[PDB]
């Protein structure tokens, strides 16, 4: 068990509905 | 030309202070949280966040 401490909060307003990386890469 | 879109008023402006006190009954504002009570120093270990 290791919890994840906050690291930012970018107050933007974009609507995200996709995503991708930019190069091991487990994703859930 | 100002404006108030969906997201916040970010730009916004300056909020001020006053003084601590401590050991006396005091009305209360602390960055948003308001209250009323004696505010002595503590012994807790809040995480830096």
């Amino acid at each position: 068990f290791s919890a994840l401490e906050p690291l930012v909060d970018l107050p933007i307003g974009i609507n995200i509905t996709r995503f991708q990386t930019l190069l091991d890469y487990y994703v859930g | 030309s100002f404006e108030l879109l969906h997201a916040p008023a970010t730009v916004c402006g300056p909020k001020k202070s006053t003084n601590l006190v401590k050991n006396k009954c005091v009305n209360f504002n602390f960055n948003g949280l308001t209250g009323t009570g004696v505010l002595t120093k503590s012994n807790k270990k809040f995480l830096p966040f």
